[PDB]
């Protein structure tokens, strides 16, 4: 696993060409994410 | 030390929960290649994870970067996909979850949209799908995300296609 930027915890990845895409996140410590919830679920196929 | 409690689908943390999964759902520049074809999602089950160990272990971390950050801890609540699914909630996330190979380098990457995680579930570019009929856009075949609890911090902004 690689380090955090230097003065930073995460790293955020911001679209800048997809407007419809919201961000994505890294992190370098797996202490820093709680697996909250489990989701169980099929993708549906569109009408 | 893990134990999973189901939510029921009256609960209105079920229905919240619920409601982020499917209000972020969006179309992909792969046509669908990776996660398949989808607006929506039949939600069959949500359990709570519950692992006293690693609830700990997450809040001292979260307190750490918030005695860094001004007393914010910046978290939020992201989806994320992996084959690895069933270790990380009985052992945590950890250098094995990393996706090596990304463009923010080797760590542990979360996402705001639940279909841009769909896309990891069956591996890196939906790997070779199901496992039961080789199809990343199976219909048929139950998958399972995380809606996981993440502490930012102090996050670097790169900007980026
Ligand atoms: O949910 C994610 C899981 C993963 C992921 C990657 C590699 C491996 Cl081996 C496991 C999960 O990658 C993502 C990349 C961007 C946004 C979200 C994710
Ligand atoms: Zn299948």
């Amino acid at each position: 696993m690689a380090h955090s930027p230097p003065g930073h915890h995460s790293v955020t990845g911001r679209p800048s060409v997809n407007g419809l895409a919201l961000a994505e996140y890294v992190i370098y410590r797996g202490e820093q994410a709680y697996p909250e919830y489990l989701i169980t679920y099929q993708i549906m196929r569109p009408e | 030390g893990t134990i999973l409690i189901d939510l029921s689908p009256d609960d209105k943390e079920f229905q919240s929960v619920e409601e982020e999964m499917q209000s972020t759902v969006r179309e992909h520049r792969d046509g669908g290649h990776a996660g398949g074809i989808f607006n929506r999602y039949n939600i069959l089950k949500i359990q709570k994870v519950c692992n006293k160990k690693l609830w700990e272990r997450y809040t001292h971390r979260r307190k750490e970067v918030s005695e860094e950050n001004h007393n914010h801890a910046n978290e939020r609540m992201l989806f994320h996909g992996s084959p690895f699914v069933n270790a990380i909630i009985h052992k945590g996330f950890d250098e094995r979850h990393a996706y090596i190979g990304g463009m923010f380098g080797a760590g542990i990457y979360f996402a705001e949209n639940s279909s841009k995680s769909n896309q990891y579930v069956y591996g890196i570019g939906g790997g070779t799908g199901c496992p039961v009929h080789k199809d990343r856009s199976c219909y048929i075949c139950h998958r399972q995300l995380l809606f996981c609890r993440v502490t930012l911090g102090k996050s670097f902004l790169q900007f980026s296609a």
